[PDB]
């Protein structure tokens, strides 16, 4: 058993962390006070859930988590909310003033005066770890803290923990719920800076999630709370193999092996089904074939893009609920004949399958209906580069006029860091195109 | 917790400044004594942005009141919310500035400014985390204009990493016949371009025309003009004072609104336009608000927005309404008039919704627009300036206080540079 | 077609199905980068204070 | 007010559609990089399909189907037919064809396999390359291919074309097909024969004003003799099939054409359909057919950005607007197309 530390950075990172640990707690029957009736090794152990929780003699299970925000409002909500007791005060780190939507202010200006403290609070978790594998990091691409401080933090964990794996959960900016017009700038900056330091990153476009909520949960205007509950189910789905017994994706290293042959191309697409509104009076339970087939609908992806026009390098299916291999194999047989699924030549056309029999747990009074069976496909497809293209085009439009750049120069960043970050993305979109297209 | 220090200067500054404290103090349920009597915790969550707390759970505006004559400050002191302001924050001279920028900036004002800074300093030091300063003043007189700009320069010296914001009333000959206003205002604009981060241009041309043409007031008074100012100020500060996501502090607003450090002069608008007293019986639908807040006739700066392009926009809807319908309408204005929004700043329109409406209304909308059409404002001032300056007329009042003609020439040039930069981006394209 | 690495347990099972075969900055360099940015902010601030002083 | 942008200046067809849209006074044109359009009329290359359908508040439609290039490049078309079981190598309406590269994948050896059973049957053995040359002699083409640089196609040449009289002439048929956003397949009722003007010279292959029926290669070498611009339309060609062959256009040719069109597009429907997508596509294709003396129809090529013929621009472009666009974006307040559908039960 090897432990994992979750780092949640900025409002989006924190709020989504909140949502994930609430769900993790309900999944493993851990209560708000930290007590776990089902756990019989009081005060310790090396069960699979202990990858995410440490224990005390008083019988208390505490996240291997650190929340950091440069302003305090959001982490205060954690400190006074339903899960207040679960966390130790030293795990919740806040500043006085925030990064004001500026990567440079978050990286260079405010980053400096707080990086050493955060590394120290992380080190206090790593020294309760018999065999740490590495970290899961949660942040927004578009916030000042989320982008600027995260990339600094990533650089430092590479140095103080070189042999350790780092996974990201990253919120890609959408105008329907964004709060800054500079989100493209921050997004490119932080991507450039974090790319060598990250082993595997799962992007979630707030646009995709927002629409899934309108379309499938009948929510007139989704809030972060709606979005985050949905996101937390996808995350939970992804991490389930680290927290439960199984033989697939049992460690962070395996995510890289199973999902990322070419290191820079480390952005797998997540697709999830079924998402069903809790208010739906009558619901016909969806079969294995049907929800597997929904995994190849763009409408169900975390990023809208079209995988028919790219190539796959890998694909895992992660099932929760009443599912057996026989049904999965038949579903995959019909689906291959019906759909456009082209792998790269240097990869086998196949799927690694993971079934966990426990059906998905939903938050009571949440918007999601309980379902008999659900699935989350993770596919490394060059189609995801469409999201890079979009973000780069917007960056080009603004940067051609130097709009807003003075705000970054004013924090000590050099203008040339902009074009260098943009060169790195140009090469990135180039790498995706070589891999994915022929003539 | 992110405190703002407010300063109000000169007759105009203090008149609108007082009205602002009346209006917001009522939105946050504070009464003339300074006691909370509201019935919502939304009212108090961010009360420390503008009020200090005091013994007996007392709220006290973080407000410095400045003038070179006593007159108006005795009118502040014995108006409705007069008692609420902290008495040692009244800083006043005796002489007045005689509508003369130079006196306010270089002679009479320099004597007073140190005492205002002492009061600013005492207010800055009890602040958990000071975000910056907002100044209310006119640009056409001597104190708010000349001394006000002096203050700004000095505050930036002591707090160079805090945000500076002004609500600056621009003069118009439709409202004042004092002949040197264009001088005073060109000299102030010079200061403003260099040393503020955000300026709300509140044009007395526009406020008068709104009162006359739209509110059908045949003899608008300063009371009527100020009712419009206070509603706009209430609206443009909503996101700072209530819980919220977008433009919730001065720095974040600035980053969203100012693509180029010099182009930080904003056009505010309001819907629905009301005259004081008379009630408004129909609530507006969300479409009417949207169409109106973007109407030229609802702008507090007398510029035609169809003559420019919007660099950035912030919209704030107040009241109980469908966010779905607001997003739809906000999206429909941009998609139906997309050529008026610069295409090289994607998604440049940002929209917030606060559940508390302003007193007297079920629904309202405030618009803040950084548009290239504001150049019309600076050209107008510049035309009036040049007509006098080219014969050196009225200059002896300024040269008599130590100034050189050079200083006028530099100022005219800087304001003409400003105007051409607006033009540059008006014409730009991807 | 071909199922492999079948693993079963009380919680679930996993396997692979195959339809077709084939055919770094130092602590130092960081503290530097941050420190240069800070000097750049100090210079920018000093120039302004120089200007305010004139 | 719907809005649109134009990103191919050189398109005969969409020039006309702009004009028709503007003229409704319910469409406003935007500058080419303004992202807030209902409709894009796109460039021919590196069209940014990846930036479509992410402007909230706007239903977005484009005049190309991403992926349709697989139909419309000779290389890919040939590949698509062999490889796709719905089409297959059995396929009897496409000329036996082969992809060949220079030596600067390939199936050169497999080309020879057939070349040396026609030289071991002494029958017809004329082939065609893809700048384009016909020869009986393999290496005169193979050495022609390596000496040109690009990837090419070798295709059995059709020695026994149907010939028009008077003239002993050759021709191809060009049909215009509109596929809308619902994947309705609409065949425009007017098509056109693109005739040769100079008797089909069998035993000589250099004098190519007779073997190639391209409007441009006839002009620049008897142009205008039997019909305007070497263009025979359908009333005429039908009438001639009646008089001279006792049949109709519908029966002898058009059924094969409809069949061939349906099969090509149904084949790729799963790969390109925009049915569940966040943006919507339509596209005008031009299919090019040969007819042999037996009245057997053969598919020559598919064009992804076809031009119309002068007389027909008006009617076609109106019809593109009617069915492709105003179906997605209705106005306030005689069908020139034949819809291709067929659900046989087996
Ligand atoms: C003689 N100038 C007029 C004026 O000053 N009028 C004054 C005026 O209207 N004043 C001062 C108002 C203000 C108050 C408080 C009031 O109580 O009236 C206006 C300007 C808002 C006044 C008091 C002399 C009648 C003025 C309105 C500027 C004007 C300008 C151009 C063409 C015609 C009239
Ligand atoms: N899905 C989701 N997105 C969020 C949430 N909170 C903020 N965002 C998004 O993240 C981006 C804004 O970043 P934030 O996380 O607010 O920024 P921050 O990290 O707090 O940075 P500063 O405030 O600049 O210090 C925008 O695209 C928002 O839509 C959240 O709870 N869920
Ligand atoms: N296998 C074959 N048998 C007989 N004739 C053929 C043939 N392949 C091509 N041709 C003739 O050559 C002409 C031109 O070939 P093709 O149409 O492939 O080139 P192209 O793409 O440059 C013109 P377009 O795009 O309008 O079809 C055809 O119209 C036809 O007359
Ligand atoms: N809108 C408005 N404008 C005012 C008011 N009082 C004065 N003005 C205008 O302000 C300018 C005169 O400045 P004033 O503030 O009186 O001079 P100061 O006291 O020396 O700063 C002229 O343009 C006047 O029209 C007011 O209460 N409201
Ligand atoms: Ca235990
Ligand atoms: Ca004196
Ligand atoms: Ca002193
Ligand atoms: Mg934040
Ligand atoms: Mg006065």
């Amino acid at each position: 058993m090897r432990e994992c530390i979750s780092i949640h950075v900025g409002q989006a990172g924190v709020q989504i962390g909140n949502a994930c640990w609430e769900l993790y707690c309900l999944e493993h029957g851990i209560q708000p006070d930290g007590q776990m009736p089902s756990d019989k090794t009081i005060g310790g152990g090396d069960d699979s859930f202990n990858t995410f929780f440490s224990e005390t003699g008083a019988g208390k299970h505490v996240p291997r988590a650190v929340f950091v925000d440069l302003e305090p409002t959001v982490i205060d909500e954690v400190r006074t909310g339903t899960y207040r007791q679960l966390f130790h005060p030293e795990q919740l780190i806040t500043g006085k003033e925030d990064a004001a939507n500026n990567y440079a202010r978050g990286h260079y200006t405010i980053g400096k005066e707080i990086i050493d403290l955060v590394l120290d609070r992380i080190r206090k978790l790593a020294d309760q770890c018999t065999g740490l594998q590495g970290f899961l990091v949660f942040h927004s691409f578009g916030g000042g803290t989320g982008s600027g401080f995260t990339s600094l933090l990533m650089e430092r964990l590479s140095v103080d923990y070189g042999k350790k794996s780092k996974l990201e959960f990253s919120i890609y900016p959408a105008p329907q719920v964004s709060t800054a017009v500079v989100e493209p700038y921050n997004s490119i900056l932080t991507t450039h800076t974090t790319l060598e330091h990250s082993d595997c990153a799962f992007m979630v476009d707030n646009e995709a999630i927002y629409d899934i909520c309108r379309r499938n949960l009948d929510i007139e205007r989704p809030t972060y709370t709606n979005l985050n509950r949905l996101i937390s189910q996808i995350v939970s789905s992804i991490t389930a193999s680290l927290r439960f017994d199984g033989a697939l994706n049992v460690d962070l290293t395996e995510f890289q092996t199973n999902l990322v042959p070419y290191p820079r191309i480390h952005f797998p697409l997540a697709t999830y089904a079924p998402v069903i509104s809790a208010e739906k009076a009558y619901h016909e339970q969806l079969s294995v074939a049907e929800i597997t087939n929904a995994c190849f609908e763009p409408a169900n992806q975390m990023v809208k893009c079209d995988p028919r026009h790219g190539k796959y390098m890998a694909c895992c299916l992660l099932y929760r609920g009443d599912v057996v291999p026989k049904d999965v194999n038949a579903a995959i047989a019909t689906i291959k004949t019906k759909r456009s699924i082209q792998f790269v030549d240097w990869c086998p056309t196949g799927f690694k399958v993971g079934i966990n029999y426990q059906p998905p747990t939903v938050v009571p009074g949440g918007d999601l209906a309980k379902v008999q069976r659900a699935v989350c496909m993770l596919s490394n497809t060059t189609a995801i580069a469409e999201a890079w293209a979009r973000l780069d085009h917007k960056f080009d439009l603004m940067y051609a006029k130097r709009a807003f750049v003075h705000w970054y120069v004013g924090e000590g960043m050099e203008e040339g860091e902009f074009s260098e970050a943009r060169e790195d993305m140009a090469a990135l979109e180039k790498d995706y195109e070589e891999v994915g297209v022929d003539s | 917790m992110r405190e703002i220090v407010h300063i109000q200067a000169g007759q105009c500054g203090n008149q609108i400044g007082a009205k602002f404290w009346e209006v917001i103090s009522d939105e946050h349920g504070i009464d003339p004594t300074g006691s909370y009597h509201g019935d919502s915790d939304l009212q108090l969550e961010r009360i420390n942005v503008y009020y200090n707390e005091a013994a007996g759970n007392k709220y006290v505006p973080r407000a410095i009141l400045v003038d070179l004559e006593p007159g108006t400050m005795d009118s502040v002191r014995s108006g409705p919310f007069g008692q609420i302001f902290r008495p040692d924050n009244f800083v006043f001279g005796q002489s007045g500035a005689g509508n003369n920028w130079a006196k306010g900036h270089y002679t009479e004002g320099a004597e007073l400014v140190d005492s205002v800074l002492d009061v600013v300093r005492k207010e800055s030091e009890s602040c958990d985390c000071l975000q910056g300063f907002q100044l209310t003043h006119s640009l056409g007189g001597g104190t708010g204009s000349g001394m006000g700009t002096l203050l700004i320069s000095k505050i930036r010296e002591e707090y160079p990493d805090r945000i500076m914001n002004t609500f600056s009333v621009v003069p118009s000959p439709k409202v004042s016949d004092t002949v040197v206003e264009p001088y005073n205002a060109t000299l102030s604009v010079h200061q403003l371009v260099e040393n503020t981060d955000e300026t709300y241009c509140i044009d007395n041309e526009a406020l008068y025309d709104i009162c006359f043409r739209t509110l059908k007031l045949t003899t608008p008074t300063y009371g009527d003009l100020n009712h419009l100012v206070s509603a706009t100020m209430s609206g443009v500060t909503t996101c700072l004072r209530f819980p919220g996501q977008l433009n919730a502090d001065l720095r974040k607003l600035a980053v969203n609104m100012v693509p180029f450090p010099r182009l930080h002069f904003f056009m505010p608008g309001f819907a629905p336009l009301t005259s004081r007293g008379s009630q408004q019986y129909r609530a507006l639908t969300v479409p009417e608000l949207t169409q109106q807040m973007f109407d030229a006739k609802n702008m507090m700066a007398a510029c035609d927005p169809r003559h420019g392009r919007y660099l950035t926009v912030a919209a704030v809807f107040r009241g109980r309404m469908s966010m779905k319908e607001v997003d739809e309408q906000m999206l429909n204005v941009q998609n139906k008039n997309s050529s008026y929004f610069v295409e090289w700043i994607p998604n440049n329109v940002k929209t917030a919704v606060c559940d508390i409406p302003p007193r007297g209304l079920k629904m309202s909308a405030t618009f803040i627009g950084n548009s290239t059409a504001i150049q019309e404002l600076f050209k107008r001032i510049s035309e009036q300036f040049t007509a006098m300056f080219r014969r050196k007329a009225f200059l002896h009042w300024y040269t008599g206080e130590g100034m050189d003609e050079m200083e006028f020439t530099e100022a005219e040039s800087n304001m003409n540079d400003l105007v051409s930069e607006y033009q540059q981006y008006q014409d730009a394209t991807a | 077609m071909e199922v492999i690495e079948l693993n079963k347990c009380t919680s679930g099972q996993s396997f692979e199905v195959i339809l077709k075969p084939p055919s770094d900055p130092s602590l130092e360099e960081i503290q530097k980068k941050l420190e240069a940015a800070e000097e750049r902010r100090k210079y920018q601030e000093a120039e302004l204070l120089k200007h305010l002083a004139e | 007010m719907y809005t649109f942008v134009v990103r191919d200046e050189n398109s005969s067809v969409y020039a006309e559609v702009s004009r028709l849209l503007l003229a409704t006074g319910q469409w406003k044109r935007l500058r080419k990089d303004n992202p807030r359009f209902n409709l894009m009329l796109g460039e021919r290359n590196r069209l940014p399909f990846g930036r479509l359908g992410h402007e909230p508040g706007l239903v977005q439609l484009v005049n190309y189907y991403r992926g349709a290039d697989k139909l419309c490049r000779k290389a890919s078309l040939v590949k698509l037919i062999k490889t796709s079981p719905e089409l297959s190598e059995s396929c009897t309406w496409f000329p036996e064809s082969y992809v060949i590269y220079p030596t600067n994948t390939d199936e050169r050896e497999v080309f020879l396999a057939a070349y040396n059973r026609r030289r071991e049957g002494r029958e017809g053995n004329v082939w065609i390359a893809k700048g384009i040359l016909i020869s009986s002699e393999a290496s005169e083409l193979l050495d022609f291919i390596d000496e040109q640089g690009q990837v090419h196609v070798i295709q059995k040449y059709l020695e026994k074309p149907l010939l028009l009289e008077p003239g002993h002439r050759k021709f191809d048929i060009r049909s215009w097909v509109l596929v809308d956003h619902l994947y309705n397949i609409y065949l425009y009722r007017e098509g056109v024969l693109r005739t040769s003007s100079e008797p089909y010279n069998s035993a000589n292959f250099q004098d190519k004003t007779c073997h190639l029926t391209n409007h441009c290669i006839q002009k620049e070498y008897n142009y205008g003799r039997y019909e305007e611009g070497n263009e025979m339309f359908f009333e005429e060609f039908n009438q001639y099939l009646m008089d001279a062959l006792n049949t109709t256009l519908e029966n002898s040719i058009l059924l094969q054409i409809k069949h061939i069109i349906r099969s090509c597009l149904m084949c790729i429907e799963p790969a390109i359909s925009t049915k569940h997508l966040h943006y919507q596509s339509f596209q005008l294709f031009g299919f090019d057919f040969m007819v042999d003396e037996e009245l057997k129809v053969w598919l020559i090529e598919v064009n992804g950005a076809p031009a119309c013929a002068q007389k027909l621009y008006a009617e076609l472009c109106q019809g593109i607007v009617d069915v492709a666009i105003s179906s997605v974006f209705p106005l306030a307040d005689t069908s020139i197309f034949i819809k291709l559908h067929h659900h046989h039960h087996h």
